[PDB]
């Protein structure tokens, strides 16, 4: 015979655009995370610029 | 006004298509006098006008006709 | 010249004397140009010789007597003037011009009847 | 909300916005069309085709009508009754005058009819706008200077020029009502051709072409026969 | 290698089995036949209005080509894109064609396009060696480079054309190759001179001669004379008897 | 959404451990990554296709032995020829009328001559002269054809069976949504 | 630019939205202005590829597909018996698209129809397969083979004796490959 379609057809393919949003790269979560990281940050300077001034002290 | 023609007379003693020389006067006609043509007009005009170092336009160079014309019109230019 | 820099509108010569004006306008500009010729494409030609080669290709059509001929033959002139004035046409097209720049030279018909019988017709 | 287009909004084909007035623009273009159709005899086809058409399209945007047109129209007779130097074209020109920044207005008549032609100060911000846009032809020339320097340098239109605020002897121009949003859709299903603007750049072709189809005397006989053989191809038999 | 699981081989699916094929014969010219009679209709309405240029109008199949004479350009084009039946505001392409046993040598063949009435038509003129033709750019942008070919390729020349050079062939080329005198690979030939440094141009030599096979046409016409098809609504009366 | 799952979608998969990281740490786990499969994807090659199971098939009218005549079928040599109409044919045509409408009966004799008149008249004088003399009454006539406004050129669809304009619609769905400058028609 | 009659339903755009009547938060707007999170998740798509097998092909240790149609040099075949199957017909010089064959053709000293000359410009071939589709006994065909990149373009002009030495040698693939594509010819 010829090259013919299957008897019931092919099925559907994909073709509309999918594109599909994700909560990586949502401006709320990463918002939230940035700032929990400069803060934790901040809380860490602020204890070993304190411990670094004590240890001048010492050295003085 | 003694200098605008010396130097346009010798010009056109070197030009060839001048019949003769000797037969250049103050008020020598192109094509009457020295017997030059339509284009040889253009080719001494040309010559005329790279001598003095100036551009002729044509609503100009088309009354070029004849040697006391092309005098009147180099001098109204101021440069040279 | 809106265009380009040395376009002309293509227009349709009024009368005869229109048509010369055209003519000696066309001729005056050409032999104006040789030294800027000679510069940009290197020409190892004499202004001089550049200038009576101008004068040449204008001789060609100096009996033409009719005014629609007259019109193919300017705008034929200021499109080559325009492609020669930017530096459009490449140095082998312009000094091909020049018909003494084949290997065979400007002689290139035989002189005679004999030289050419003798050389198979060139 | 969107009982009525903004002007200028886009329309959804590119460069083409919104007319300020689409109703009044096709009535304009329509009767200064059947105006210069006159100079064309009556046997022409063309001038029938272009009659027939234009005066469909006529009728139909005479169909509809803004609300508050009655009461508008009525005032604004009066109003250039009692002001009619105001809107002269012989008087303040084609364009209404030259204070670019004031309101300009003027009366113009086709094919029995009357129509007023205002052109409205453009909207800018005033974050940018200078002298409210009052438009600059440079500094006055100032020292010793000649008659003829100071004429080319306009000093006549010292005692010709108004003060964009001096409204006194002048009246406003009240304009047009519109038809609304849903109206315009109407017009636009009854002539069958697209949107109203798209309609208005047709028409005003329309009215192109009568002036070039007048020059030219297309109604007159054939000018050039084809010679024997000029459209013979290369067909059998 | 990790099948899908659930797509199957397309290959092992079995196809249904197509026994006698049965294909209807069809004239393709007859659909064209119910549009026949307005595509004449609007040809007469466009003679009519502009009775001094329209010289005739031919259809074919869905084609209506319109006959003008050259003087005519600017009218018949104008109203052809400024009218409100007529609204054909796009030049498809212009082109020629060359037939040299005509005194005008060059038809002048214009194409198109109206997307308001999903409609085309074609505008035939006529030009020669030294007669002129009125450029219609003053109405369509998009004409501009087409003209420049075709008076690059023919040496037809549009009077009142902004810039009418060469756009196809080189430099300081001479001749106008659709021409049908003009040879098919022209009169001369470029080459690198070692001597001279440069690209020279030279008379043309080929080291194989083309060989064209014209001479191979049937001695028999082979397509015959055809069938008119024109509407009973363009034929003149015929005269009953008695 | 718009998606189908990767599990129909003929590209290799991920297995096992590796399917749960990968269904895990990716934008789109139903996104397939191009890489065809073996055992389907041309296989077998077209030269080990056998030569023997595929057919060139006739369609019964002009591929039968029995009842077809070419000359039926043969519809090059029944091409239409193109349909030319000059200004003198168009004097004629509004004078007398056609084949489909005439303006006078035209029997017998004398009827005859009356259609030389016709074609008479229309080398004499071309369309310009015919109206101009005949007056604006006919100017009329030449709409009168068409219903009294000018015609409009025929459409090149026939979509809808009679030859139209394409109507162009905004499709039900669009695919960018009202998201981005692009809309969709159908 | 719309079509004749009605305009479309809804052709004609909405009016156009002030900034306020924007329907974005302006956290959400905000954040993605600053984070540029667009950006990311392009970066991101990079590292899904990082993570997936190649496309690359080691050539010349493993080639590309062809199909049995493929088109290559040229080829003169023989019969079983070993007669050349050109009877010089010249149909193949008659249909060249670029005039690349040249055939000169007499009477054998048997009394056979037989070339004399067969030339193929290499260089002229468009490799367009006309010749081989005018045949009517197969005599000329185009083998799969692509590497033959040559040195000077002389090697480019293949003559009888290089075109029957092809055949030769590419006769078993020339077979198999007419094998297959026969029954659609
Ligand atoms: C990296 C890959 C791992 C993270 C994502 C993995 C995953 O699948 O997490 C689940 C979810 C994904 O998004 P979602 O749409 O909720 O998924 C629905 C699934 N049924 O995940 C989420 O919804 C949360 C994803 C993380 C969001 C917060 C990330 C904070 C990262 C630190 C701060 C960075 C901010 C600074 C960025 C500067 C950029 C210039
Ligand atoms: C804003 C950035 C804040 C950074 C964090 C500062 C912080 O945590 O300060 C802690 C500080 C005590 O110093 P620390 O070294 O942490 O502890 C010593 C032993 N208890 O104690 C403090 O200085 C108290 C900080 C109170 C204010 C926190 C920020 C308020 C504004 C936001
Ligand atoms: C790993 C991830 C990082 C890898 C490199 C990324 C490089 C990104 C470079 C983007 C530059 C874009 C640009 O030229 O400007 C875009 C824009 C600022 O220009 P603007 O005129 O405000 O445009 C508004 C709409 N974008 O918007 C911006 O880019 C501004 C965003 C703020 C930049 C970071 C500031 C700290 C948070
Ligand atoms: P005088 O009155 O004697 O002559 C004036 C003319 C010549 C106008 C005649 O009176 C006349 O009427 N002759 C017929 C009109 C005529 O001359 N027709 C043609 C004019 S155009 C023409 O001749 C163009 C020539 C070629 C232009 C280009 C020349 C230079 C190209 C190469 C330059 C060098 C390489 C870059
Ligand atoms: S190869 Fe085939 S087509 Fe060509 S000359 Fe020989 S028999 Fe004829
Ligand atoms: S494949 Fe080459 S040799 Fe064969 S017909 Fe085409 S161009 Fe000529």
């Amino acid at each position: 015979p010829q090259d013919m379609p299957p008897p019931g057809g092919y099925e559907a393919v994909q073709y509309k655009r999918n594109l599909p949003s994700r909560g990586l790269f949502r401006p709320r979560p990463l918002l939230a995370g940035a700032a929990v990281l400069m803060l934790y940050g901040w809380y860490k300077l602020v204890k070993g610029i304190r411990e670094q001034n004590e240890l001048a002290r010492e050295k003085m | 006004k003694v200098e605008v023609y010396e130097r346009i007379k010798s010009l056109l003693a070197g030009f060839d298509k001048v019949n003769d020389p000797n037969n250049i006067t103050e008020t020598a006609h192109f094509a009457n006098d020295l017997g030059l043509d339509s284009l040889d007009t253009v080719e001494v005009v040309m010559a005329i006008e790279e001598e003095f170092s100036i551009e002729i336009p044509d609503k100009d160079a088309d009354q070029i006709h004849s040697v006391d014309k092309a005098i009147e019109y180099i001098l109204r230019q101021p440069d040279a | 010249v809106q265009p380009t820099k040395f376009a002309v509108t293509v227009r349709q010569s009024r009368n005869w004397a229109d048509a010369k004006q055209r003519v000696i306008a066309a001729y005056r500009a050409w032999i104006r140009a040789a030294p800027e010729i000679q510069t940009m494409y290197s020409i190892p030609f004499p202004v001089s010789h550049i200038r009576t080669r101008i004068r040449q290709e204008f001789e060609r059509h100096r009996y033409v007597n009719k005014l629609n001929v007259v019109d193919v033959l300017l705008q034929q002139s200021n499109a080559d003037f325009q492609e020669t004035m930017n530096f459009w046409r490449q140095q082998s097209h312009v000094m091909a011009f020049f018909k003494e720049e084949h290997f065979r030279g400007e002689k290139r018909l035989p002189s005679n009847f004999i030289t050419g019988f003798l050389e198979g017709r060139n | 909300k969107g009982k009525f287009l903004v002007p200028g909004a886009p329309t959804g084909l590119t460069g083409l916005g919104t007319h300020p007035s689409p109703r009044s623009a096709l009535l304009y273009l329509y009767h200064s069309t059947l105006e210069k159709l006159k100079q064309i005899p009556e046997h022409s086809v063309y001038r029938q085709s272009v009659e027939a058409v234009t005066r469909h399209r006529l009728a139909l945007v005479e169909s509809v009508v803004p609300e508050g047109y009655d009461a508008w129209v009525e005032r604004a007779k009066k109003l250039l009754e009692e002001h009619a130097d105001q809107f002269d074209p012989t008087k303040v020109g084609p364009e209404g005058g030259e204070e670019v920044q004031g309101a300009r207005a003027v009366k113009v008549e086709r094919d029995g009819r009357v129509f007023v032609v205002s052109r409205l100060p453009k909207e800018e911000d005033e974050r940018v706008l200078e002298w409210d846009g009052e438009v600059d032809e440079g500094p006055e020339l100032e020292g010793s200077r000649t008659l003829e320097e100071k004429i080319e340098g306009g000093l006549e239109k010292i005692f010709t020029r108004r003060d964009v605020k001096d409204t006194v002897g002048r009246v406003e121009w009240e304009p047009e009502p519109q038809l609304t949003a849903e109206q315009v859709a109407e017009l636009e299903n009854k002539i069958g051709a697209g949107l109203i603007e798209e309609v208005i750049q047709v028409a005003e072709g329309e009215l192109k072409l009568v002036d070039t189809m007048v020059k030219a005397r297309v109604w007159e006989p054939l000018e050039e026969q084809p010679r024997p053989g000029q459209w013979e191809y290369f067909e059998r038999k | 290698v990790a099948l899908p699981k659930d797509a199957p081989n397309p290959r092992a699916i079995p196809r249904e089995p197509v026994g006698e094929i049965k294909q209807a014969l069809v004239n393709p010219a007859d659909k064209y036949q119910s549009k026949a009679d307005n595509l004449h209709k609007y040809g007469a309405w466009l003679m009519s209005c502009l009775p001094k240029y329209i010289q005739q109008f031919s259809v074919w199949k869905d084609e209506l080509t319109i006959y003008i004479c050259p003087t005519g350009v600017i009218p018949v084009f104008s109203f052809l894109k400024y009218n409100t039946n007529a609204e054909f505001t796009q030049v498809s392409d212009i082109t020629a064609v060359d037939f040299p046993t005509r005194e005008m040598r060059f038809e002048i063949v214009y194409n198109l396009l109206s997307v308001r009435h999903n409609a085309r038509i074609r505008v035939k003129t006529y030009a020669d060696e030294v007669t002129p033709v009125p450029s219609i750019t003053s109405l369509y942008m998009g004409a501009n480079w087409y003209e420049r070919e075709v008076y690059d390729m023919f040496g037809v020349l549009f009077v009142g054309h902004p810039d009418l050079r060469r756009i196809m062939t080189d430099y300081g080329f001479e001749g106008h190759p659709l021409r049908k005198d003009f040879p098919l690979t022209g009169y001369t030939e470029i080459r690198y001179d070692e001597e001279k440094k440069r690209i020279v141009v030279e008379p043309l030599e080929l080291t194989q001669a083309f060989r064209n096979f014209e001479g191979g046409s049937s001695a028999w016409d082979q397509v015959g004379p055809g069938i008119d098809r024109t509407p009973d609504t363009f034929k003149l009366p015929t005269p009953k008897p008695e | 959404s718009n998606a189908v799952s990767i599990t129909k979608k003929y590209t290799v998969q991920s297995t096992g451990i590796w399917e749960r990281i990968r269904r895990a740490l990716v934008i789109d786990p139903n996104r397939s990554n191009g890489v065809p499969l073996n055992p389907y994807n041309r296989n077998p090659s077209p030269g080990d296709n056998p030569p023997l199971e595929y057919t060139d098939p006739v369609t019964i009218p002009a591929g039968d032995i029995a009842d077809n005549p070419y000359w039926k079928r043969d519809f090059r040599r029944n091409y239409p020829r193109p349909s030319v109409i000059a200004q003198a044919q168009q004097v004629a045509l509004l004078s007398v009328g056609s084949a489909a409408q005439p303006r006078v009966e035209l029997i017998g004799e004398e009827g005859t001559k009356a259609l030389v008149a016709a074609e008479e008249e229309g080398k004499e004088k071309g369309v310009a002269k015919y109206l101009e003399e005949k007056g604006a009454e006919e100017a009329k006539r030449v709409l009168a054809l068409t219903g009294g406004l000018p015609p409009t050129p025929s459409g090149q669809t026939m979509v809808t069976g009679q030859w139209d304009v394409h109507k162009y619609g905004l499709a039900e769905e669009q695919s960018y949504g009202g998201s981005y400058p692009c809309r969709s028609f159908v | 630019a719309t079509p004749a009659g009605p305009p479309p339903k809804n052709f004609r755009l909405p009016p156009p939205k002030n900034w306020d009547e924007e329907s974005e938060s302006t956290i959400d707007k905000v954040g993605k202005y600053f984070l540029m999170t667009e950006m990311l998740r392009g970066m991101y798509v990079l590292l899904e590829q990082f993570f997936r097998p190649p496309y690359t092909i080691y050539y010349p240790f493993e080639k590309g597909p062809i199909s049995p149609r493929f088109r290559g040099e040229h080829a003169l075949r023989r019969y079983p018996s070993g007669e050349e199957r050109c009877i010089a017909c010249k149909l193949c010089e008659a249909v060249c698209p670029a005039q690349a064959i040249t055939i000169e053709a007499e009477e054998r000293a048997d009394g056979s129809r037989r070339t004399t000359r067969y030339d193929i410009d290499m260089t002229k071939c468009i490799y367009c397969g006309f010749c081989q589709e005018s045949c009517p006994v197969d005599a000329i065909v185009e083998s799969p083979n692509a590497e033959y990149a040559t040195e000077t373009r002389e090697e480019l002009l293949y003559n009888k004796e290089k075109l029957l030495a092809n055949g030769d040698k590419w006769e078993p693939e020339l077979a198999a490959a007419i094998r297959a594509d026969a029954p659609y010819r």
